[PDB]
DNA sequence: CATATTTTGCAAAATGACAA
RNA sequence: CCUAAGAGUAC
DNA sequence: TTGTCATTTTGCAGGTACTCTTATTCAATATG
């Protein structure tokens, strides 16, 4: 969705119909700041959310001692050592697919097979 | 358990002074946009600010507690995934030696 | 071989069993059952060790089920009869612009899911666009109902200073810190609602504290000495209104502290809970 | 037309259940009518346009010789099907006046969706005429053929008197059956009437119970 | 337990006692068996109370 | 006796290997969820059944 | 419920 | 099942599909709201084929420029006997002509449903601003209120193979297998009337429903 | 091999009453609970004085 | 100096409208 | 003597 | 001249026996 704020009073901008050009127009509700629309999308509702499963990855995620290590192939460094963890989305119906972070390149690669 | 003890509680002011000295940003002038990947520092459940280099801060806090400058009953937890740093000095915490 | 660690009350050996309780000043988020309208509740049992030592429970509740559309987040402030919307609280603390409020709540610009889930709150609070207006709103919801309109602002200020998140501070000028903490609580609530983290386990032993003889005797003595000092003040007022002479010995009543401590330790009850103090078992050394 | 086919199939099942209900009540309905096939029903009660007609689907039944001997107080019965999904006051009034002027002691109204409460209040007409309303959805499956549902036989007044006399019972000491139970509605029980229940017990082969309508 | 890595679904990590009572239980297996026995005792107490009430 | 203990250890090892193979299938998402339950529930059901029949 | 665990209801 | 089709596995599958409740919430991957200035062309290149089929096959001047787009799940349409035509017909029937709905074909790479609320001839100078909100409300009710197939209070149906004792024509009681449906949730009155099953032999854990549907005995 | 700490001894997870049990790891756990509750009722010398 | 008084589990019943 | 509380036995 | 639908308040009780010990009975100001 990528919500955007007014640059005059730092307030929300809502979508608005236009007649002269028949275009989406973002408007302020308190200072009448009006501008164009970057995208026609104004509302996204993720019934099945794919993002958030790799959330929590940090530039020094390897410093965590509780995270298990692995020697699986890294398809950017060909390095053995890396850390791995399951999906971070805590929904009960998520799959048990694993994610790997290389400690020398910080590239996240999965163990999935349908995607590959 | 045989080796389990209960903390008696200490004054958190020295730890707050250590945090301020070592580079803890005060919470009053913290703007999340300019410091997105900042580790929030909690002392006894009070969010006191953010730190931009949590690894060095945790290392020096561990060194201070391991030489006795910080009371050993004080518990320091670094949650990397959540990007949080919690320090507890209150009484009633049950710990064991390792 | 006797190890000590027990009292002798009236010739009987009494031991104070370590009383377990939930830790204070920790934010805990819990899901709610289907019949309830609120789906998730984030609460903190705020308490200050070096003050009045009173428990004030702040709750942040997310109204509406998963299929509901009006998902408004409301906070239960102490001494307020209604659940105030969160954005009203942010504006009362001194953060008027919506962008700054959302920055205080959501720390990631790309986290558009949290922004979408949080838009109903700003939509609800659009009616109030000023700090004084929000303070008046809170005062109007104030349960005292004995304050004139222009002093409702002061009443709300007192609520937000000495009653809202006491564990942070009791002084003034720290509105930003309390606003940041409220944003953090709402952030935790929204993370739990977005199925990004599980609800907090109430049985996690790291969230529990054991009150030993120290804290128990401390709170009992605090109450008992408050009683004694109130008695001292009452005696002083009585002897100054009657213009009689003032004496220290006639003022203090050591029987208060002595009898209170002896009663709390002699009987199980801990007041003026049960079974806090028990007769020490002497059947066997291991016992 | 699949919706039309399922609707006419449900209507045919309802018609079969209604005929079974009337025959079980003691009236003279031949076995052939009960087992009427789908094609014959569609030829008779459905027009060329494919829309079944209910006006000519309503019918009249009469008690058989055995029922007359056992129940020498009950006469002809009328079963009506409504066409419009919602039954108004005017249609119910026409039905009840038609029942009254034809001297029917019982009249079954079979409706599609619902009856207006303004028509429910006028359902109780002048005695001894009684009006029973049934929903076609509830009449799709004959509950009495379920193995959990045992055999129900209405008792005559003489039989009820004999039952109370032999067992030294009062009216209230019999087991009760509500005057809203699906089987009681199926058989048209009135309050005070006793049904004998034949059951396949497992300790003895056959067990007979009795339930009084309340 | 803090003796296992994160996201370990192996039988030993989630409470499979591969040792007999004759051989003896490892500390983790001992703790897991203690958890199972605690569940059994709690169930026994709850069951006897509930059955008493139902019987009355 | 010795041979019986060796056979028991072999059986336990074989069951643990089957559990490891099921875990590899689940972690590769190749496992299919049983109708009426999620992926994780099916995986847990299979693991528990394997361990139970191993003990038996 | 019950009580405990009136009814519902009453 | 009906005795003549007790072991017929595909008939059991047919009945399982017939009774199991399915909602759009279990099928729609995601939903979106877009601003298309004209209801004749779209700004999304992916679904332009859908519009250039539907408009070519076929009035449109009274359609709101706001559009609601639903992306469905291929697996949901696979494991259950559901297709784009069926769900489109269900939406059209439950919303009458108030909502213009188009859908991609089943063989298409992405399952897309595009909806536009029709514009009444009465001009409104304020409903245009809240049109997006109205569409949101319509999407909300379209997620749960409408049912694709199956009767209500049926969370999930599973199929099992039972083995009963049937008297053989020669005299003995032989073991004969049947397919049996176990259903989460109880809608006994509505399930019992479904054709293809044996109405006599239906049974329920909830004896309250049995009592209120079948009788006190 | 990424350990940060080491247990001083696993047998220190037990309490005072359970530390008396010989070979507690060869027992069914309810038996250990029974002995823990029952050794407090054991008879001996509680104090030397 | 001594006795007297200041955690848990919901379906409804009730309410405020209401609409012509 | 009453009341309250605590500990415990067998289920 | 009749249905409608949609928020706000409504009551609670927890198994059977049995053993032992400990504390406590309103404090204190006020008038006869
Ligand atoms: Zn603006
Ligand atoms: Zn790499």
């Amino acid at each position: 969705t990528t919500f955007r704020f007014c640059r005059d009073c730092n307030n929300m901008l809502y979508p608005r119909e236009d007649k002269e050009n028949n275009r989406l127009l973002f408007e302020c509700r308190t200072c009448s700041y009006v501008e164009e629309a970057g995208s026609p999308l104004v509302y996204r509702h993720e019934l099945i959310t794919n993002i958030g499963e790799t959330a929590g990855v940090v530039q020094d995620i390897g410093s965590d001692p509780t995270l298990p290590r692995s020697d699986r192939e890294c398809p950017k460094c060909h390095s053995r050592e890396n850390v791995f963890f399951q999906s971070q989305q805590r929904r009960k119906d998520t799959s048990m697919v694993l994610f790997f972070v290389c400690l020398s390149c910080s590239h996240i690669f999965t163990s999935d097979q349908k995607n590959k | 358990s045989l080796m389990s003890c209960i903390s008696v509680g200490t004054d958190p002011m020295p730890i707050i002074t250590f945090l301020s000295e070592w580079g803890m940003e005060p919470l009053e002038d913290y703007v999340p946009h300019q410091s997105p990947d900042a580790t929030r520092v909690f002392v006894n459940g009070v969010w006191h600010g953010v730190h931009r280099n949590p690894a060095r801060l945790m290392e020096t806090l561990r060194t201070l507690r391991r030489k006795g400058d910080i009371n050993p009953e004080v518990s320091m937890i670094r949650d990397i995934r959540e990007k949080e740093l919690k320090i507890f000095t209150d009484a009633g915490r049950v710990y064991r030696p390792l | 071989f006797d190890m000590g660690g027990y009292f002798i009350i009236n010739g009987s050996e009494k031991v104070l069993i370590a009383q377990e309780r939930s830790a204070g000043n920790i934010v805990q988020v819990f899901k709610k059952a289907a019949p309830s309208p609120i789906s998730h509740v984030a609460e903190i049992r705020s308490a200050l060790e070096k003050g009045s030592r009173f428990i004030s429970t702040l709750q942040v509740k997310l109204y509406g089920r998963e299929g509901s559309s009006a998902r408004t987040i409301k906070a239960t402030l102490p001494y307020i009869k209604q659940d105030i919307p969160i954005v009203i609280i942010f504006r009362a603390l001194g953060i008027i612009p919506d962008g700054e409020i959302l920055e205080h709540i959501c720390y990631d610009v790309n986290d558009w899911q949290m922004l979408e889930m949080l838009k109903p709150c700003v939509e609800d609070g659009f009616v109030i666009q000023d700090r004084e207006t929000a303070l008046d709103f809170i005062g109007r919801r104030g349960t005292a109902l004995g304050i004139k309109k222009e002093k409702r602002i002061q009443y709300a200020k007192d609520i937000l200073q000495k009653e809202f998140l006491p564990h942070i501070t009791q002084l003034e000028g720290f509105e930003s810190r309390k606003a940041f903490f409220l944003g953090y609580m709402i952030n935790r609530l929204l993370l739990c609602a977005l199925d990004r983290k599980d609800q907090d386990d109430r049985d996690h032993f790291g969230k529990k504290r054991l009150d030993l003889a120290g804290p128990l005797l401390a709170q009992l003595f605090k109450t008992l000495f408050k009683k004694l000092t109130k008695d001292i003040f009452r005696y002083m007022q009585r002897t100054v209104e009657e213009a009689h002479d003032f004496n220290m010995k006639l003022a203090i009543n050591a029987k208060t502290i002595t009898s209170g401590l002896k009663y709390a330790l002699a009987t199980g009850n801990w007041g003026e809970r049960a079974g806090v103090s028990q007769v020490l078992n002497r059947y066997t050394y291991s016992s | 037309d699949q919706e039309n086919e399922r609707n006419i199939s449900r209507l045919w099942r309802a018609f079969r259940t209604v005929k079974e209900m009337v025959k079980d009540r003691g009236y003279f309905i031949t076995q052939e009518e009960v087992e009427l096939p789908l094609e014959d029903f569609k030829a008779k009660y459905c027009d060329s346009m494919g829309r079944p007609q209910r006006k000519m689907m309503s019918f009249q039944a009469n008690p058989t010789e055995e029922s007359i001997s056992k129940f020498p107080d009950m006469g002809s019965l009328w079963v009506e099907f409504c066409d419009e999904p919602s039954v108004g006051v005017k249609t119910m009034k026409t039905f009840v006046i038609h029942i009254q002027e034809k001297n029917f002691q019982t009249g079954i109204f079979v409706y599609q969706n619902n009856i207006t409460p303004s028509a429910m209040k006028l359902v109780p007409s002048i005695p001894p005429a009684t009006i029973e309303t049934f929903n076609e959805a509830a009449l799709v499956v004959n509950i009495t053929h379920h193995e959990l549902v045992p055999k129900h036989i209405r008792l005559s007044s003489d039989e009820k008197r004999e039952l109370l006399k032999r067992y030294r019972l009062k009216e209230s000491q019999l087991p009760r059956i509500q005057r809203a139970d699906p089987v009681a509605l199926y058989l048209g029980l009135k309050r005070g009437e006793v049904v004998k229940i034949i059951r396949k017990s497992e300790t003895s082969g056959r067990y007979a119970s009795y339930r009084i309508c309340m | 337990l803090p003796h296992f890595s994160k996201d370990d679904y192996s039988p030993e990590s989630k409470g499979f006692v591969e040792n007999s009572y004759l051989r003896g239980l490892t500390p983790q297996e001992f703790f897991f068996h203690a958890m199972g026995g605690r569940e059994g005792l709690i169930d026994t107490a709850v069951k006897t109370a509930e059955t008493g009430y139902i019987q009355r | 006796d010795g041979p019986t203990m060796r056979e028991i250890t072999e059986t336990i090892a074989e069951a643990k290997k089957k559990v490891l193979d099921v875990t590899k299938e689940a972690q590769a998402n190749l496992l299919t969820a049983k109708h009426g339950m999620t992926l994780r529930e099916s995986f847990e059901d299979n693991v528990v059944r394997f361990l139970n029949e191993a003990r038996d | 419920t019950x009580p405990g665990v009136t009814x519902p209801g009453v | 099942l009906e005795p003549g089709h007790a072991a017929d596995q595909e008939q059991a599958k047919l009945i399982r599909s017939a009774i199991e409740h399915t909602t759009l919430k279990s099928v729609t991957i995601a939903s979106e709201i877009y601003y298309d200035p004209d209801p004749r062309s779209t700004v999304i290149p992916e679904d332009e084929e859908i519009i250039q089929l539907h408009f070519s096959l076929l009035s449109f001047d009274q359609q709101s420029p706001w559009l609601l787009r639903l992306e469905l799940d291929r697996a949901a349409m696979n494991d259950k006997d559901l297709t784009m035509g069926q769900v489109g017909e269900r939406i059209k029937q439950t919303f009458k002509n108030d909502l213009f709905v188009i859908w991609s074909e089943d063989n298409d790479e992405k399952l897309i449903i595009r909806c536009r609320v029709v514009r009444p001839k009465s001009l409104d100078a304020e409903t245009e601003a809240e049109e997006d909100h109205m569409l949101k409300k319509i999407e909300n009710t379209m997620l749960e209120n409408i049912t694709l197939r199956g009767v209500e209070n049926i969370e999930r149906v599973v199929m099992m193979k039972y083995d009963r004792k049937v008297p053989s024509p020669t005299g003995e009681y032989v073991k004969e297998p049947e397919w049996v449906l176990e259903t989460d949730g109880v809608n006994l009155s509505e399930v019992m009337t479904v054709p293809g099953i044996d109405p006599t032999r239906i049974y329920t854990n909830s004896f309250i429903d049995i009592m209120e549907v079948l009788g006190i005995e | 091999t990424t350990f940060t700490h080491c247990e001083i001894h696993p047998s220190m997870i037990l309490g005072v009453a359970a530390s008396i049990i010989p070979f507690p790891d060869h027992n069914q756990s309810p038996r250990n609970t029974y002995q823990s509750a029952m050794g407090k009722q054991a008879m001996g010398v509680f104090l030397t004085n």
